[PDB]
């Protein structure tokens, strides 16, 4: 029945303001508990604060020091604010209604997600991970993704591995790649990192050898 | 204040029953209503208990709440685990003006074969230590299920600066895999006469290290 | 194999009216000289049509994937063939199945694949000079195909693999229409010398082939083959053309329709019955020819356009400020009871407070109690440490649960508390507040026992004083100010509601709308519910009376609740309209009739008349209409 739609600025950089609406069609503000809830990246749900029945607001002592939330009736809409905001902010904003004080988060809107990062696009560092004949390459402090690689231009596919990139403490990415080989195979030919960064239009062919 | 505790994974094979529990904290978790939301990877929540023991419309049979003050604890126990069981838990409760939910726990219904994480280790790049810094990587391969967690070490002891990782996904074989990196300066890989990098997954805990 | 079309300048798509044209053979049945009347799937009368290009001049083609909705209606004036057949599906991206015509020179190929269709379905023709034929050097209409579980071929069709101008010579014209996993096809083709498009005469179109896919359908679109011509550079940035042809799609959706069979068994005119008045009336007397006359033909009716629902005021609100906020609670061994009856509960000034602690209730959910009722509540209500709050619940044990307050196992109240040291703790503690200690047994669900005599801790038979083994058997409250949590006093309120075979006399507060009139409304008044126009009244009831019925004995007034005004209710229940004709030998214009409405148009006394002029002169009656009013055809 009741429908919550949310949109507003997906994509900020450090110490802007966030700002969201969420819109309700088939009911009406008046009755019921409407709240904002977050979800960082792969973490546990966070509930910023809410709107009792009749309008007033109440706030999560944690965020109280910069967050606002307001309704306007006129476009059965309400809305939420976040200023000052930092990496940590990065999250999926949901809107959601409750029936009562301590009832169930009953209806939820389809949810946002919100960017904060400094980054803008630059090429990689390439690096060779030296055998320990499993043997690697290091793709470090990229930005954004994606990235592209392959082994001695494509001449070897032994045992290889290609592992999720890590979005770094630096606001870029890292990604490492592993190729897999028997104790002899030793730098025993072209061993390199095919590394192509199109976001940079960038290619490297960066070595990988035997300490 | 009030925090609620859940355990990060929980598996059992199709067809077995299981039980998350959600422990209160620092307040008494039989005081107020406690729920439970089910998310399905890249969707908004959805209730499946809705007061300490009532069950929503629709929701199967299989899920049914429970409580005890006894134990300061909530408890969700699925029955006739299925396919479309496996997603995120969540408990929540109402507590002084403030809704809590607790971490949330990972459900698997445990299709393959258990899998113990193979571990990879290399030292720093050459060219990085030349490049005045010295990123180690730790590679977490083929576990099941997908539970993995990292803790290096540079010497043999604990180190938690430098430390950068990956949430762990779902690799081509569907087992799972994860990375962990640590920065440190070539003087550093240096005075950390070894390096190391243990791994826990589902209880087993596995190791792999290398050295100046 | 997959590539692209490069993109373009175009213009958006035509439009054009479809006439008579998509009529079929619903049926594979022999019908002689006969008129039938049928509901189906078909293109309604005069629908204005989407007419799409597929030219070079520029680059304007126009093949996007377009909906399938009921069915299409799909027609072409006669070109290089450039319209090779059509794809059709859901998901198009091999992992739906889809259907898949092409109509080959060679072979009609028909195929049901998961067709990884491409960016742009097209197949390369190429003028290979080679070989002195035009021939496709590439299937550009998918990647892959797989799963098939159906194919056909078809005799080669009315249609050619070269560069050939058809210059709009004929018509070809198509019905699709997926039913039940049975996916029909029909078609015509016809001879035109029209500059271009749709004509203006009736034909029907023959069943062409039914293929029994099951697959998914809801998408379609229209394969074309694109002139690699030997002037073009023969790659996709620009070695291709469009030609100069030209397409129409219309879709079916459910009508009545009449169909005329001739002799010879074959359709040969149609009404669509719902397109005018006058189609209406063919329609009703299973005719073509209608005679000088007037002709009942369908019921008016109005709808309701709201729910108002009326309760009387909200005013004789159950006494619950008057427990809670009570000035002194009491001793929990010897625990107040209120009885609450005859009164509106509102539970909401509870439930939606942020001042308990503690509150949740038992056998009933917050989310229904404001629309529920009961004989009687009863609210108790004393003082325990914060530790013992725990042990106000079904199935409890410990000094508080059994000596003191024990609640049933099958309990359908609400538990509230909240912390208190301000009311009811000071230094050196208040002392006020006591608790059994000790007792003999268990007390049974809502007992009390004040009962004040030592208890005989078994041996030691004690002659009613104390002594070892026989203690008072109450104990004191320590409520410091400074207390840790577990040891602030609380106060707690326990209702217990209930049902009887008496009334009930508690009841949630009733809802009421605004109050809407002269508006055909759903309403409810006090619970007497019902459907009409809504006006003042000049009636006069008795204080005590409700609501007014006839002669009939069926509701015709209505006391407002909330003002005590009489209202009359009238039906919205009108009918009947009919059709005035002066014979289609004499003319294709009619009137029509409004039974009995409040409105050239002309009210009168059998209601209002629509679509005729009134006129002062009198005459003769050509055609009665009603009271001594007439309607006829005139200069």
């Amino acid at each position: 029945q009741v429908q919550l739609q949310q949109w507003g600025a997906g994509l900020l950089k450090p110490s802007e303001t966030l700002s969201l609406t969420c819109a309700v069609y088939g009911g009406s503000f008046s009755g019921y508990y409407w709240s904002w809830i977050r979800q960082p990246p792969g973490k546990g749900l966070e509930w910023i604060g809410e709107i009792n029945h009749s309008g007033s607001t109440n706030y999560n002592p944690s965020l109280k020091s910069r967050v606002t939330i307001s309704v306007d009736t006129s476009k059965n809409q309400f809305s939420l604010k976040l200023s000052s905001v930092t990496a940590a902010d990065t999250a999926v904003y949901y809107c959601a209604r409750r029936w009562w004080l301590r009832g169930a988060f009953d209806i939820w809107g389809q949810g946002t997600t919100v960017t904060v990062s400094s980054a803008s696009t630059k090429g990689p560092s390439v690096f060779p991970l030296a055998p320990s004949a499993a043997l690697g390459c290091l793709v470090k402090d990229y930005f954004p993704e994606p990235v592209t690689v392959s082994w001695n231009s494509g001449a070897l596919t032994s045992g290889v591995h290609t592992f999720p990139a890590v979005l770094q403490s630096s606001g870029l990415y890292s990604l490492s790649s592993v190729v897999t080989v028997p104790s002899s195979s030793l730098g025993t030919q072209t061993y390199i990192c095919n590394v192509n960064h199109k976001p940079s239009n960038t290619k490297v062919d960066k070595r990988v050898e035997p300490k | 204040n009030f925090m609620l505790t859940q355990p990060h994974s929980v598996s059992a094979s199709p067809g077995k029953t299981v039980t998350i529990p959600c422990t209160g904290s620092s307040g008494n978790i039989a005081s107020n209503y406690v729920q439970w939301y089910q998310q399905r990877p890249g969707s908004a929540p959805t209730t499946v208990i809705y007061e300490d023991n009532q069950r929503p419309s629709g929701v199967p049979d299989r899920f049914s709440g429970s409580i005890d003050s006894s134990s300061n604890s909530a408890s969700l126990t699925i029955s006739g685990l299925k396919t479309e069981d496996e997603a995120d838990y969540y408990c929540q409760s109402y507590d002084n003006n403030i809704q809590v939910f607790g971490g949330g726990t990972k459900l698997t219904v445990l299709g393959q074969p258990k899998a113990a994480p193979s571990v990879t280790l290399f030292p720093p790049s050459s060219e990085e230590l030349q490049a005045n810094k010295a990123t180690l990587v730790c590679l977490i391969s083929d576990f099941y299920p997908g539970a993995v967690t990292v803790a290096w070490k540079a010497d043999s002891s604990p180190v938690k600066a430098g430390v950068e990782t990956t949430t762990p996904s779902k690799q081509s074989n569907n087992k799972y895999a994860a990375s962990s990196y640590l920065s440190l300066t070539p003087e550093q890989w240096k005075s950390h006469r070894s390096y190391s990098c243990q791994v826990t997954h589902e209880g087993s805990t596995v190791e792999k290290t290398v050295a100046p | 194999q997959c590539v692209n079309l490069t993109t373009r300048t175009q213009l958006p798509p035509a439009y054009t009216n479809s006439f008579t044209r998509g009529v079929y053979y619903p049926d594979k049945v022999f019908r002689s000289s006969v008129l039938h009347s049928t509901q189906d799937l078909f293109l309604p009368f005069f629908s204005n049509v989407t007419w799409f290009h597929a030219i070079h001049v520029t680059k304007r083609f126009d093949n996007p994937v377009l909906p399938f909705n009921d069915g299409v209606y799909f027609a072409s004036t006669e070109k290089s063939n450039i319209i090779r057949g059509w794809i059709f599906g859901t998901t198009l991206d091999s992992k739906t199945q889809s259907l898949l015509i092409v109509n080959n020179a060679t072979n009609v190929v028909i195929k049901v694949c998961e067709f990884q269709f491409c960016n742009d379905p097209f197949l390369g023709v190429y003028y290979h000079k080679n070989n002195k034929s035009w021939m496709e050097s590439e299937f550009r209409v998918y990647s892959s195909a797989n799963n098939c579980t159906f194919e056909y071929v078809s005799q080669p069709f009315l249609m050619d693999l070269e560069g050939k101008q058809g210059n709009f010579k004929n018509l070809r014209e198509f019905v699709f229409k997926n039913i039940d996993g049975y996916f029909k096809i029909y078609s015509k083709h016809t001879p035109i010398n029209l500059v271009r498009d749709l004509p203006q005469g009736f034909s029907a179109l023959e069943p062409l082939v039914d293929l029994p896919i099951g697959i998914n359908i809801t998408r379609f679109q229209t394969l074309l083959a694109l002139h690699r011509s030997y002037l073009t550079p023969g790659d996709s940035s620009s070695g291709w053309t469009a030609g100069a042809a030209a397409y129409y799609v219309g879709y079916l959706q459910p009508r009545t329709f009449l169909l005329k069979y001739n002799e010879n068994g074959t359709i040969t005119d149609a009404v669509d019955c719902a397109l005018d008045p006058l189609s209406e009336t063919k329609c009703t007397l299973k005719s073509f020819t209608v005679e000088k006359g007037i002709y009942q033909t369908s019921n008016f009716r109005v709808q309701p356009t709201e729910s108002i629902v009326r309760f009387p005021n909200i005013t004789n609100l159950c006494p619950f400020g008057e427990v809670f906020n009570a000035t002194r609670f009491a001793s929990v061994y010897a625990w107040n009871r209120k009885r609450i009856s005859n009164c509106v509960a509102d539970y909401s000034v509870l439930y939606n407070s942020a001042s308990f602690s503690t509150f949740k209730c038992y056998g009933v959910s917050p989310t229904k109690l404001n629309d529920l009722c009961f004989t009687n509540v009863y609210a108790d209500s004393f003082v325990i440490r914060g530790d013992e709050v725990r042990q106000i619940a079904p199935g409890q044990t410990g000094k508080i649960a059994d000596y003191n307050y024990k609640l049933p196992d099958d309990f359908t109240g609400c538990v509230i508390a909240w912390n208190s040291n301000n009311l009811d703790s000071k230094v050196g503690g208040n002392y006020n507040y006591l608790y059994r200690l000790f007792r003999k047994s268990n007390l049974k669900p809502f007992e009390r026992d004040i009962s004040t005599e030592i208890y005989q801790a078994g041996s030691t038979p004690c002659n009613g004083v104390e002594g070892f083994n026989c203690y008072f058997p109450l104990q004191s409250y320590g409520f410091q100010p400074t207390n840790g949590v577990g040891y602030q006093p609380y106060r707690v309120v326990v209702l217990s509601f209930e049902l009887l075979h008496a009334p009930a006399t508690v009841c949630g507060p009733k809802k009421s709308t605004n109050l809407v009139k002269n508006k055909c409304v759903n309403f409810n008044f006090n619970g007497l519910t019902g459907t009409g126009v809504l006006t003042e009244s000049n009636k006069k009831f008795l204080p005590f009376q409700q609501f007014g019925r006839d002669i009939a004995d069926t509701t015709d007034a209505v006391r407002d609740p909330q003002t005590l005004e009489i209202l009359d209710i009238t039906p919205c229940s009108f009918g009947g309209v009919s059709v005035i004709t002066p014979g289609t030998n004499t003319s294709n214009q009619v009137a029509v009739l409004y039974q009995d409405v409040n409105c050239n148009v002309f009210q009168t006394r059998a209601g209002c008349l629509i679509g005729a002029e009134h006129v002062n002169n009198s005459y003769e009656c050509d055609i009665p209409i009603g009271a001594g009013i007439c309607a006829s055809y005139q200069t």
